[PDB]
């Protein structure tokens, strides 16, 4: 499904950002 | 999981903390 | 150095459209 | 790493398919 | 709601671009 | 706002230079 | 028409990142 | 077109591929 | 400077995401 | 040069935008 | 400024928050 | 080229519109 993948290009952009230093773990449904 | 979560309502700063490492 | 941040920004953007549903994970440090 | 390969170097998109799960 | 939310992240890019040296103010809903 | 005018219609170049400073 | 518009920016995107050193063209609907 | 396919569908990476020079 | 013009680009995408419903203010100059 | 890489992942953005339903080139080479 | 300070230092997520109206 | 120009000084949003179709 294509709006869900949008979503993710956004959120792992947000996730970078607030993560910064500590890194994170992306994990799609 | 975090797409169950902040694609279906907004998450404030503080729940995208709950993802990082 | 800032310029190494704006990498990091391109580089979470480009592993979620190369891993896709396997997901990535972003470690600098 | 990933920082000290493709950040300082261009990465084709295979390169980046080594870090993936 | 998050599809608004998305629209305002590409919003300020686009905004910022087309503004450039004069800026923008953005105040949302 | 601009929320409610370039998120329901597409906005061209000059509409969104209104909301430049 | 809009969420149209948005998906066409991380297309443009996801396009320069995939194709790299050849490019491509552009057109949307 | 490019709209008309992969922003109705997902498009893998070697979809994306047959869209450049 | 084109180096300085890419930090804006991130810059207004992480006031995006920082201040939400407040909103924010980009003044280069 | 990766600072050239990131410029075009900049450059596309903003040829998207700028275009808009006529399309753009994206030839470095 | 903004420009002067979060662009020759990275700055945390706190530090772009001293920009918000 | 755009690679040249508008890389290494800064283009206003009339420089990108040279390189439209
Ligand atoms: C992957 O298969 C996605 C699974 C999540 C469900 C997608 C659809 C959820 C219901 C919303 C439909 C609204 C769009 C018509
Ligand atoms: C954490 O600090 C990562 C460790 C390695 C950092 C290397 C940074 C080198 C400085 C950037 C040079 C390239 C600029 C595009
Ligand atoms: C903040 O509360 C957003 C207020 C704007 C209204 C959101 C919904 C508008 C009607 C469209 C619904 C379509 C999605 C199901
Ligand atoms: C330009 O005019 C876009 C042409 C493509 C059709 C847009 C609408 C397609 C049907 C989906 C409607 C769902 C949103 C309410
Ligand atoms: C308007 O021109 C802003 C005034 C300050 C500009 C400082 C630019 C310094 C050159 C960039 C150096 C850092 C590169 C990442
Ligand atoms: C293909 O390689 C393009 C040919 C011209 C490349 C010029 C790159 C110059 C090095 C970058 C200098 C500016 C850094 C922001
Ligand atoms: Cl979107
Ligand atoms: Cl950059
Ligand atoms: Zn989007
Ligand atoms: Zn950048």
């Amino acid at each position: 499904f294509v709006n869900q993948h949008l979503c993710g290009s956004h959120l792992v952009e947000a996730l970078y950002l607030v993560c910064g230093e500590r890194g994170f773990f992306y994990t799609p449904k | 999981g975090i797409v169950e979560q902040c694609c279906t309502s907004i998450c404030s700063l503080y729940q995208l903390e709950n993802y990082c490492n």
